[PDB]
């Protein structure tokens, strides 16, 4: 199974990005999916997780109201729509399939990760 | 002192007298090896009932941190735990003739193996001029690696069909010994225990189901080695049996020791059980019960309850045999639970 992020890059503060994560694998719909991020010298953190059928979502406090996680089981892709970006959202952003529930599960298959740099 | 079990001499009466002392509030037992020294809190498993040919078989659990379970009948007892992530079974039959037949049964696959290697995977435990065997110790993972047998699987093992309750609903899992097959109680009870527990672990499902396995013999046997043909024939035979009328809303397993053609471990009708609509013996399947392949009945029961194949090789529902006993897929967890009456508004 292989996971590919995309849609990152440079963006000015207040701007918007839309990450996409493509799932090469037979049972995309079996798993909950999450977005995570890690900035240099900082611990990884969860950004958002989503139901296996896209109906239920969970957001980190720092991004609630600003980020939206969605999935298209029809195209085997999970999305992070990011609005109102702040410098502190700068990190490598990874998507991951997870074991268990979207609220208490564990990421297992990681993507390459894409860079997001928000400037001032 | 705390009660203790010496795994270097553990016998059927060792296990019987210890487990038979487990009251309704549980009991601490020390699992005692050489310097290895795990303490486990043992409780009766009140979720699951089992008769094998009307012989009553009781299950016991540790806490989750203990990673430990027991099986106890009048004729035999099983302890299974994990050490460095490897499943290890101590199997002890009460009667000496049966215990020797069991020990020769598990030793025979190693007849060509170097004895140095063999003691990792399989070991006789002796009574403290011929020795008496009181139990055997099997590490199935090591066993698989020593014997290096060809892999089995499930590739194509499902056919397209055809509030919180005040108390769990009783679902009978009626298992039938295929005509002519040699089936051993420790191996069948282990499959049953694993099948039931793979469900209860999902969405607190013990509030909704208490499984009741029974085992008898059927006159039916598979006409070929083809698993589909076999299941089709087995479902037909349940509709033929008058000894089964009135029980078309239960779950049915044909069981045997060996596999079917193409190293297929089992088969079942996909998504054929729902606590509201079960009918017409549709929730039926077949399952191997040999010890080397734990979890097969669990895998087949998942299919019956709606769980699909998944692409994680650590999932119970991987399409290739893995040895793993737990549902990892949120999709599968929700549909199995849904089929047993659960809704997300109920919580876990
Ligand atoms: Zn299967």
């Amino acid at each position: 199974v292989q996971l590919q992020e995309s849609g990152g890059g440079l963006v000015q503060a207040g701007g918007s990005l839309r990450l996409s994560c493509t799932y090469s694998g037979q049972t995309f719909s079996a798993w909950a999916m999450g977005w995570f991020r890690q900035a240099p010298g900082k611990e990884r953190e969860t950004v958002a997780t989503i139901n296996w059928n896209g109906e239920r979502t969970q957001y980190a406090d720092a991004v609630k109201g600003r980020f939206t996680i969605s999935r298209d089981n029809a195209k085997d892709t999970v999305y992070l729509e990011m609005n109102s970006l702040k410098p502190e959202d700068t990190a490598v952003y990874y998507c991951a399939s997870m074991m268990g529930t979207y609220y208490s599960g564990s990421p297992k298959n990681w993507g390459q990760g894409t860079q997001v740099t928000v400037s001032s | 002192v705390t009660a203790s079990i010496d795994l270097q001499s553990v016998s059927y009466t060792d296990l019987a007298t210890q487990l038979n002392d487990v009251s309704d509030f549980g009991k601490m037992i020390i699992l005692k090896d050489n310097g290895f020294n795990r303490q486990v809190h043992v409780s009766m498993d009140k979720r699951t009932k089992i008769q094998l040919d009307n012989e009553n078989v009781r299950l016991f659990n540790g806490r989750d941190k203990d990673s430990t379970s027991f099986i106890l009948g009048d004729e035999f007892a099983v302890l299974r735990f994990y050490r460095n992530g490897e499943s290890i079974s101590y199997i002890a039959y009460k009667e000496a003739q049966m215990m020797n037949e069991i020990a020769e049964f598990y030793a025979a696959p190693f007849k060509k193996t170097r004895a140095i290697n063999e003691k990792e995977a399989f070991e006789c435990i002796y009574d403290s001029a011929g020795k008496d065997i009181v139990s055997v110790k099997i590490n199935i993972d090591k066993a698989k690696k020593i014997l290096n047998l060809p892999e089995c699987d499930y590739i194509n093992d499902y056919i397209k069909t055809p509030a919180v309750p005040s108390e769990p609903k009783t679902v009978y899992v009626i298992c039938l010994r295929e005509n002519g097959s040699t089936i051993y109680p420790n191996e069948v009870s282990a499959q049953m225990q694993d099948a039931a527990n793979s469900v209860y672990a999902v969405h607190g499902l013990k509030r909704y189901v208490n499984f009741h396995f029974v085992l008898y013999t059927t006159e039916y046997s598979c006409p070929s080695g083809d698993a589909k043909e076999g299941l089709e024939g087995f479902t037909a035979s349940l509709k033929s049996n008058p000894k089964a009328e009135g029980y078309d809303d239960q779950i049915y397993f044909l069981i045997r020791w060996g596999t079917w053609d193409n190293k297929i471990l089992g088969m079942s009708w996909f998504n054929s059980y729902n606590v509201n609509t079960a009918s017409d013996f549709e929730a039926s399947g077949m399952s191997t019960t040999q010890l080397m392949y734990p979890g097969v009945m669990a895998h087949e029961l998942g299919h019956i309850l709606g769980a699909e194949h998944t692409d994680n090789s650590k999932d119970l529902m991987y399409a290739t045999f893995t040895g793993y006993l737990s549902h990892l897929s949120e999709k599968n967890m929700d549909i199995i639970a849904k089929n047993l009456g659960w809704e997300a508004a109920d919580g876990d």
